[PDB]
């Protein structure tokens, strides 16, 4: 009497990363870094769609979206590896993941 | 079974058509007697009873 | 709308179902680039703070 979400049915599934960087981060540099990160992984099916582009203008950051297809057996492993490599490359490149931001206007100083 | 017959006669959707059958969206793979199989954009297969769909 | 920290504009445009997401992404990127170049600024959450007991 309900939906039956079968996973082990399809041999290939998709991973979605949501990366939020500062508002001063170069869009071209971020896109190139993410493309190089996802093109060096051998467990990411190159036949499918590999989308990495600006997806939203958040309150404190601009969120990028990365989507890549891989075998159901390598989904979590590729997720973890790609996340760690993304963090390392962004730290080395200069891109910065921002803390929650807020503008404060002082009065009655 | 009745819902599947109705869905076969009246065609609100066909195999290969993106649909949203009550909170679940994905390309429709096939409509059968008791349930239809759709593949969400993520890549997972979902089976929904025809009565619930109707 | 006149939001808490910003004034929200609305843009609505029609396109073929096959070009919806692509036009969304392209328009969003171009909007960000043009606003950055033009001077318009997307604001962070704002707050007025009145000091006491300095
Ligand atoms: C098991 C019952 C199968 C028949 C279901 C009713 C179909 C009625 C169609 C009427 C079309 C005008």
């Amino acid at each position: 009497a309900g939906n039956i979400i079968n996973f082990s049915r399809e041999p290939v599934r998709r991973n979605e990363f949501i990366i939020g960087v500062a508002y001063d981060s170069d869009i071209d540099q971020v896109k190139q870094i993410l493309t190089n990160i996802i093109q060096s992984e051998d467990r990411i099916l190159k036949d499918r769609e590999m989308t990495v582009r600006l997806n939203e203008l958040g309150a404190s950051s601009i969120n990028f979206v990365v989507r890549v297809w891989s075998n159901s057996g390598d989904l979590q492993n590729v997720y973890w590896d790609v996340l760690e490599r993304i963090k390392r490359e962004f730290d080395a490149a200069g891109i910065s993941f921002p803390y929650p931001q807020m503008d404060v206007n002082f009065k009655r100083v | 079974l009745a819902a599947g017959v109705l869905l076969v006669m009246f065609r609100p959707f066909r195999a290969g058509e993106y649909v949203d059958l009550g909170g679940v969206a994905g390309t429709v793979l096939s409509v059968q007697i008791f349930s239809t199989t759709m593949r969400t954009a993520d890549g997972k297969i979902i089976v929904i009873p025809n009565g619930k769909i109707i």
